[PDB]
């Protein structure tokens, strides 16, 4: 299989045609994306094929092929740029100041910008090209736009 | 049947768009993994 780091589209020809249901990251031989994207199915890539590691439906995030390797943070500050990948367009880095999801475990970042469903999966980077979390986990706001979390795993 | 098709680098871009505001909301996390907004 491709196991080339990098940013990669989850594709099924479960439904009508090949359709796009996510993103993910392969980073040091393992494949980051989120939990509703695949539900932990494996995956093929080539010939080849990724199986679960890890996975947690509530941080909504699974790794194949080893244990989750993200670990940079946002730093509550600076600018990030999400590197959207949208069903049947190229990969394109759009930069923003995230906001903030304050609960009652703490406050995590939040990127306000609208994409496909099938976009969820993809990397939100630091200024150093190291991924802070998955886009595609969020809420409907007050006048029905789209705010994700910046979510990210826990490398043991 | 899932399968990975490589898209592209994970690089910054000097100079990419530049969007979106930074709302700060008070959210819930359930246990299902679904955010929800509280008021
Ligand atoms: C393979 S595993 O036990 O690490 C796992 C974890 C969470 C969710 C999963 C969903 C499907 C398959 N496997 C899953
Ligand atoms: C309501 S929804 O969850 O289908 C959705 C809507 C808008 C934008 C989204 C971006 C990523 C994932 N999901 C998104």
């Amino acid at each position: 299989g491709e196991t080339t780091d990098g940013v990669y589209r989850v594709m099924t020809r479960r439904l009508l045609g090949s359709t796009q249901v996510g993103v993910g990251v392969m980073q040091e031989g393992v494949f980051h994306t989120m939990w509703h994207v695949t539900k932990g199915a494996a995956l093929r890539s080539g010939e080849g094929r990724l199986d679960p590691y890890w996975g947690d439906v509530k941080q909504d995030l699974v790794s194949y092929c080893g244990p989750w390797k993200l670990d940079a943070a946002w730093d509550g500050l600076s600018e990030v740029q999400l590197l959207a990948v949208p069903p049947g367009e190229r990969a394109k880095n759009i930069q923003t100041l995230p906001g903030i999801f304050k609960t009652k475990d703490g406050d995590i970042g939040a990127v306000a910008l609208d994409y496909p469903a099938g976009t969820s999966g993809s990397p939100i980077l630091d200024k150093c090209g190291r991924v802070i979390g998955l886009y595609g986990n969020g809420v409907v706001i007050k006048n029905g736009s789209y705010v994700s979390a910046i979510t990210q795993g826990k490398r043991e | 049947d899932m399968y990975i098709e490589r898209a592209g680098d994970i690089t910054w871009e000097k100079d990419a768009e530049v969007t979106g505001n930074s709302p700060r909301l008070d959210v819930a996390l359930d246990e299902s993994g679904d955010f929800s907004l509280v008021e």
